[PDB]
């Protein structure tokens, strides 16, 4: 936890997003949030910030 | 579009990426995910997600 993270893997995130969303998106997704944890962490607060919020908890 | 073109750094990275998942340009296209916007996201990816409008189908 010294690096913050690689400014070529958010472009990827960002990058993802444009796909479809399901195919390989999904594994794009995963992918980078595989390559990169401190954009996981991001990423999927906000894919949990359209549930966290309904449901209040996490 | 981004919000951190007058400050960019690894939070603005991630709030670039962030923000502009908030404002899902997709929905134009996903025009029927449009529904929550980003429901091509919680569609599950794993295998479960939460509940809410069957994100993917059948959940």
């Amino acid at each position: 936890p010294n690096r913050s993270i690689s400014p070529s893997a958010l472009q990827d995130l960002l990058r993802t997003l444009k796909s479809p969303s399901s195919p390989q998106q999904q594994q794009q997704v995963l992918n980078i949030l595989k390559s990169n944890p401190q954009l996981m962490a991001a990423f999927i607060k906000q894919r949990t910030a359209k549930y966290v919020a309904n449901q209040p908890g996490m | 579009p981004t919000t951190v073109e007058g400050r960019n750094d690894e939070k603005a990275l991630l709030e670039q990426l962030v923000s502009f998942l908030s404002g899902k340009d997709e929905t134009e296209l996903a025009e029927l995910d449009r529904a929550l916007g980003i429901d091509k996201l919680v569609q599950g990816g794993g295998l479960d997600v939460l509940s809410k409008l069957v994100p993917r189908g059948s959940l």
